[PDB]
């Protein structure tokens, strides 16, 4: 074990050998957008691709063209912290070198007059943070992985619900990457049909005259040739015999001398093979059977040229006539058949009404773009710009591969644009399928469907910039001068700029990171989405992409969707699923030998899934590897099914990789049903950090992926003996065989102090290292929010009793003892970013002085005397943070008050206070203050005083830096002259300076310390040039909007700690509301005298079918049992002997597991730190499926005091008397979900009014109102009541007087309401009377 | 006219400098005395819809 898993150790249940273990958790974003900004020297993904791809841009037929040769990104102007300050997107600059060449006259190969190459800006483009965040106007976003149809081929059938005939259809669809569609469909008889788009049913074959194909080649293609040959008589037929197979023949067949086939019965296969073995080529049939059939290609006669017939013709007797007298004795006729091979071609042929190339090109361009004569070369020009032209059609690799694979092809690689084999090899598959042939596809299946990412959208952006600009390239060039410009003059950089930003700025695939939990975090990042563009929405889709499909066994969590509008559509990814090369999900299995399951793993797609069998990761294997039944469960092709013991081809990997991280967090998981366990999963992520964290008893072990694999908290990257540790920074001594010979150094760790969170809550980092103490590499040093010791808390562990007591837990209901608020345990700490912006008015401006009109000293005694508040300073509702007062005039006084005026006299001021205001209702101390201010105006005190703080906080942190890194480089070069040249006693003596050039001999040492020196110096030099950066950052001017002088931003840290009201959750779905907050003296009570925190209801358990938090309650008092008795063996001091054999005995504890453990600790410094980490409680891993049973606890309990029926008797705190039928009392750790009931409490006696309809607009904290809608009405219609209604939607709400009446006669204390009329049915008289229809209203 | 100078003079600064105009380099860029650009800066904004 590392240092931080022996300080405290989890007890891990489970049977399976983990065999991969869990990946780094966040690849799909940090892979995906390491693909896209990378100089990648070929055709691969990346920005590389897309300027590959849109360029060499050439001028219309002008011989001057613009071409590529590299691109290079800047680092950014702002560091992350700066950029979320200031609010910028955190972006880098994109220079591209473009090279301009201009040709001469009549020379296209010859040698250009001037090469003009040089480098361009075009555009910022956002970096990825180190965690996979975005930053883009000052918040922390992250776009989510979308999940679409892959682009291709798919044979769907839609079947039935067409005319309701009974009759299945079936649709070919080529879908592009980018570019039109292509359908091909049947319709109710039997003909085949077109679509360039959703445009109109078009015939099929029409598409193959735009090809250029006549008649003849087509049905050559599509149909097989039957000769007809006259044999000196009688109009023989040539027969291959396969060719009868389940038909019925008119006649007698016979060959070489027997007749074979009957007339009038079915021809059964045994004819056919008496006639292969009988060398049969040519039989004679009677002039009848061609009645029937269609002849192939054109027959005329030779020397006049008439028509007999042309092609697709039946032959009738006449027909036959006519080309005997000409002398013609082969015809090729279509093979037909019912069931075989359908004359789908034919008919569609027939169907069609055009017949050569120029007509089917005339159809299309009328067709595509109707209402307008069409023109030849237009119409050409057309169709090689819908499937054929490079620009715009385009199937990618992943395209072209699907392509391949489902046509059956081999080539693998191929052309973006189609070809006339590609879409006549499709006609040749749709016509197979609807011949009885192979099958359809569905668009569930996870082989059919493309997982996107970050990187391919960006680039798709970054590719319509690019068509975009050079629009106007090719406008430029054309017009193009020949040496006036640098390259530069002709492109703009707000198109491309301006789709990158509009694409991060706002979609529904980049959105605010859910930033309140690292499992949020976590699982906000690992999100499939199935929304936004290129995908379905909610309103058109949809029943089979909700649903799960079989193949999202192990690619995608089943059990985390969000419960709402849109479920199943915003799917969650697992655990050990990754990211193809062509895009698609794909799983890891262990690959299985003969018998013995080798080690090495296998990553799986979906399509690549079906033709294997998998084993169960739930199954039992010996040391070798053979399992140990003959026959295993398992899947072969989306069936359980039981199979041999060496038929199976793979394995699953581990038991947890069907599920997310989310879900597999929930212990006991395979104890709850999965509508509990959704909701379970879908509120794990709503937990609000609290002031400690609190270590889960009931852990997964999957835990600590979730606490490293995130962002949160700090992993050290080099190990070694830690220097240095305070709250703001940790300073890490390397050891030696862990640092680089050049630029030597020591580690540094600045930590993010209480800072804002998306959601309001504070993420802080805390160290959990002490000094001097060694560390691995990749260990935790400092924990973040909701993290203890590098594990994941994501709320508080708390006794639990399941008793009705009193009713106070009825439906749901939670009730708390005192003894939880008065620890604190609950208490969170939020921050709210109050904002006082002061702009320019055009009746003046605005000022941010103290003096405000008309209010106390008392109120103003918590301001400075520059009117902005300090830090520190506990404010309530109603407290002036910034005093800003708005110059108004014009009063327009009334009478008596202008009478009130003139009798004494006093001023109505030229001001009026609009100064920023705490909300109503909240607390808590002002903690950081930042004042914007536009270059060019008056900065006042408070503004430089900030300035002089933060110029003097860099200042002393760089020279800390500086310092404390020269401190580590200079024991260095002390280690460095000992070797070769001591001076023990002389060197400390003799300074700092004089030890760079002090001699010593030529070796490596020597160069050692030319290189200590030289990176002493370049460490000087760029200190004081990034100072005087920092300082010119600093103090320079802010950006700010179009016309606002200055901002103040005041930061409130409000403290709430807990109320009847909130919500709270265990990790199994069981929701509560806290319903009243008990003393401690009332809560039941056991014979130890211990009171139990929280009384849930038992009611929900059989119900609601979440059995686990039963198990997880019992398993959290076996936990706690273990830590009562290591605190009563260590309160009694005794000897370490004692406790490492009863830790020993804990740890062995059960069936065979995967839990060796000590005695290879050290004797006491480890042991003892362990028994201190373990006094609050032991805990307990249970892998999710895997874990642990009901036997282990209960042997778990008995090595505890408690009773192995986990159901002490408890006391009634109030009565003191017994509870018959002893009751369950455990440890449950519980969740403070963020809805706060003060966050939602509010009301409204009156406020503001809509400016369009007078109605009270609805919101918060805007006063709102509830909305009292169509069915409340119909409730009180429903009713009596009609003097309610009456004031309910014409006083209360609309009434312009009357609202005011009413407010009049109340304060008089007269309860009387004057009606009148609503305002909005005003407004809706006007509104019909503003079209042309006369409404009124009539006599009396 | 005014506004279209600027959006012309904003997008040729915005490949020679790199980062983005600001103001103060209207002014010696231009003739006019920078806080009436701040004011065309302003004018020149399109409502928005009160249905977006």
């Amino acid at each position: 074990y590392s240092y931080t898993e022996k300080k405290r150790i989890r007890k891990d249940f489970g049977k399976r050998p983990q065999v991969l273990d869990v990946p780094y958790l966040l690849s799909i974003q940090l892979d995906s957008f390491q693909k896209f900004i990378e100089q990648d020297p070929e055709g691969q993904y990346g920005l590389e691709a897309a300027f590959r791809s849109v360029f060499p841009i050439q001028s219309y037929s002008g011989n001057s063209e613009l071409q590529y040769v590299s691109y290079r990104l800047g680092e950014p102007v702002f560091d992350v912290q700066e950029c979320q300050i200031r609010g910028v997107t955190y972006s880098a600059p994109l220079r591209v070198k473009l090279r301009l060449v201009i040709y001469e006259r009549e020379a296209p190969e010859g040698t250009v007059k001037d090469i003009k190459e040089q480098e361009v800006y075009m555009g910022e483009i956002p970096l990825m943070t180190d965690n996979g965040t975005f930053v883009i106007n000052g918040t922390e976003r992250v776009i989510v992985s979308q999940l679409h149809r892959s682009p291709g081929v798919f044979f769907d059938s839609d079947k039935g619900k067409t005319h309701s005939s009974g009759k299945v259809l079936y649709n070919a669809r080529i879908i592009p990457y980018r570019g039109s569609w292509l359908d091909f469909e049947f319709d109710p008889k039997d003909n085949l049909f077109v679509r360039i788009d959703r445009r109109r049913k078009l015939p099929a074959t029409i598409i193959l005259r735009a090809l250029n194909y006549t008649t003849e080649q087509i049905l050559d293609l599509f149909f097989e040739k039957v000769i007809f040959e006259i044999r000196d008589n009688k109009l023989q037929m040539e027969l291959v015999p396969e060719r009868l197979r389940g038909e019925t023949a008119s006649f007698d067949i016979e060959a070489n001398g027997k007749v074979y086939v009957e007339k009038g019965r079915r021809i059964t296969a045994r004819h056919i093979r008496q006639l292969e073995k009988d060398d049969v080529k040519l039989i004679e049939v009677p002039v009848e059977y061609i009645a029937g059939k269609v002849v192939a290609k054109d027959y005329i006669d030779e020397s006049t040229g008439e028509l007999i017939c042309a092609a697709n013709m039946e032959l009738s007797l006449d027909l036959l006539a006519k080309l005997s007298q000409s002398g013609h004795k082969r015809i090729e006729t279509l093979f037909t058949n019912d069931l075989d091979h359908g004359p789908y071609i034919s008919e569609t042929l027939r169907v069609d009404p055009t017949n050569d190339r120029l007509s089917a090109l005339v159809e299309i361009y009328r067709m595509m773009r109707p209402g307008e004569p069409p023109t030849r070369e237009a119409a050409e020009s057309l169709f090689e710009n819908l499937f054929f032209s490079e620009d715009r059609y385009d199937l990618s690799a992943v395209g072209r591969m699907k392509f391949n694979r489902s046509l059956l092809r081999e080539e693998i690689e191929g052309s973006g644009i189609l070809s006339k084999d590609d879409i006549i090899d499709v006609m040749k598959k749709l016509i197979d399928i609807r011949n009885g042939k192979g099958e359809v596809d569905d668009i569930d299946h996870l082989g059919n469907r493309r997982i996107r990412s970050v990187g391919e959208m960006a680039e798709n952006q970054f590719r319509v910039g690019l068509v975009r600009v050079e629009r106007a390239v090719k406008e430029r060039l054309s017009l193009g001068d020949l040496d006036t410009l640098m390259p530069q003059d002709m492109i703009n950089a707000k198109p491309i700029s301006a789709a990158v930003k509009e694409f991060f700025g706002s979609s529904q695939l980049s959105q605010f990171m859910d930033q309140n939990n690292p499992l949020s975090e976590i699982t906000h990042k690992r999100r499939i989405s199935a929304l936004g563009p290129g995908g379905l929405t909610r309103e058109r889709a949809g029943f089979e992409v909700r649903d799960v499909h079989p193949t999202h066994y192990g690619r995608v969590c089943p059990i985390e969707t969000p419960e709402g509008p849109n479920i199943g559509l915003i799917n969650s990814l697992s655990v050990y699923a990754q990211t193809n090369e062509y895009g698609f999900l794909e799983t890891p299995y262990r690959k299985v030998t003969d018998g013995v399951v080798t080690d090495e793993i296998h990553y799986l797609s979906a399509i690549e899934e079906g033709n294997y069998v998998i084993a169960q990761a739930n199954s039992n294997l010996d040391e070798e590897g053979h399992f140990v039944e003959d026959l295993v469960t398992c899947r072969s092709k989306g069936e359980s099914s039981l199979f041999s013991r060496d038929q199976v081809d793979y394995m699953d990997v581990s038991t947890q990789q069907v599920v997310s991280v989310g879900a597999s967090l929930i212990p006991f998981l395979e104890h709850d049903d999965a509508n509990r366990a959704l909701m379970g999963a879908n509120m794990q992520r709503q937990a609000v950090p609290t002031l400690r964290a609190d270590k889960p008893l009931v852990g997964t072990g999957m835990e600590r992926a979730v606490a490293v694999d995130s962002g949160v908290t700090a992993v050290a990257k080099r190990g070694g003996v830690v220097q240095y540790v305070d709250a703001s920074r940790i300073v890490i001594k390397v050891n030696e065989d862990e640092m680089y010979p050049g630029e030597a150094g020591i580690d540094i760790y600045n930590l993010t102090k209480y800072t804002r969170s998306n959601q309001n809550t504070c993420i802080n980092q805390m160290p959990c290292v002490s000094l001097g103490e060694p560390v691995e590499r990749g260990d935790v040093l400092a924990d973040g929010p909701s993290t203890d010791l590098g594990e994941l808390a994501l709320g508080q562990n708390m006794r639990v009793a399941f008793m009705p007591w009193n009713g106070y837990n009825f439906e749901d209901s939670i009730l708390v003892s005192e003894r939880v608020v008065q620890e604190d345990r609950f208490t969170t700490i939020h921050i709210q970013e109050l904002a006082c912006v002061s702009r320019d008015t055009k009746l003046g401006p605005e000022e941010i002085t103290a003096d405000i009109p008309n209010v106390g000293e008392a109120a103003l005694s918590k301001l400075d005397e520059s009117g902005i508040v300090y830090i520190g300073a506990e404010v309530t509702g109603g407290d002036i943070l910034v005093g800003k007062v708005t110059p108004k005039g014009e009063t327009q006084l009334t009478p008596e008050e202008k009478l009130l005026r003139a009798i004494f006299g006093e001023k109505a001021s030229d001001v009026k206070d609009s100064s920023l205001r705490v909300p109503n209702g909240v607390s808590g101390t002002v903690i950081d203050v930042q004042v914007f201010t536009r270059d060019g105006v008056e900065k006042d005190k408070r503004a430089l005083e900030i300035e002089e703080m933060q110029l003097k906080q860099a200042k002393k942190d760089l020279s800390e830096e500086l310092q404390i890194l020269e401190a580590g480089l200079f024991s260095r070069i002390r280690a460095v002259l000992v070797a070769g040249g001591v001076e023990a006693e002389k060197l400390d003596k003799l300074p700092r300076d004089r030890w760079l050039e002090l001699g010593l001999t030529d070796e490596e040492k020597q160069n050692q310390l030319e290189q200590l020196a030289e990176q002493y110096d370049e460490l000087k030099h760029e200190f004081e040039k990034k100072l005087e950066a920092k300082r010119r950052k600093i103090t320079q001017g802010d950006d700010l909007a179009p016309g606002v002088l200055k901002i103040v931003k005041v930061y409130l840290a409000v403290k709430r700690r807990i109320q009847p009201g909130d919500k709270m959750a265990g990790r199994h779905g069981n929701k509560g509301v806290i319903s009243k907050i008990n003393p401690i003296e009332d809560m039941p009570y056991d014979e130890n005298g211990t009171p139990v925190d929280i009384v849930l209801n038992p009611l929900g358990v059989p119900s609601r079918m979440n059995i686990g938090q039963i198990l997880e309650t019992h398993l959290g008092m076996a936990a706690k049992g273990i830590g009562d008795k290591i605190n009563a063996m260590l309160k009694q001091q005794q000897e370490v002997a004692k406790l490492r054999e009863f830790i020993q005995r804990a740890y062995d504890l059960g069936a065979d597991v995967r839990q060796k453990v000590d005695l290879s600790t050290f004797s006491d410094e480890e042991v003892m730190r362990l028994a201190e980490n373990l006094r609050k409680g032991m805990p307990i891993a249970t892998p999710v499926f895997d874990g642990a049973k009901e036997a282990e606890i209960k042997e778990l309990l008995k090595l505890g005091d408690l009773p192995t029926s986990g159901q002490i008797r408890l006391y009634d705190g109030r009565t003191g008397e017994q509870f018959e039928r002893p009751v369950t009392v455990g440890y449950m750790y519980m969740l403070k979900l963020n809805h706060l009931v003060d966050d939602k409490m509010h009301a409204r006696s009156t406020g503001s009014y809509s400016l369009v309809t007078q109605q009270p607009l609805g919101g918060k904290a805007q006063f709102g109102g509830q909305r009292f809608g169509e069915m409340e009405v119909w409730a009180l219609e429903a009713y009596g009541a009609a003097y309610t209604l009456q004031e309910m939607l014409t006083v209360k709400s609309d009434d312009v007087n009357g609202r005011t009446k009413m407010y009049k006669n109340i304060v008089d204390g007269n309860h009387q309401m004057e009606p009148g009329m609503p305002e909005s049915f005003n407004v809706l008289l006007k509104e019909i009377r503003s079209l042309g229809i006369n409404i009124e209203l009539e006599d009396e | 006219e005014t506004i279209n100078k600027l959006n012309r003079i904003s997008r040729q600064m915005l490949q020679e400098m790199g980062r983005e105009p600001t103001p103060e380099e209207l002014a010696e860029r231009m003739l006019m005395p920078e806080d009436k650009i701040r004011k065309v800066l302003k004018i020149a904004k399109e409502p928005i819809s009160m249905e977006t």
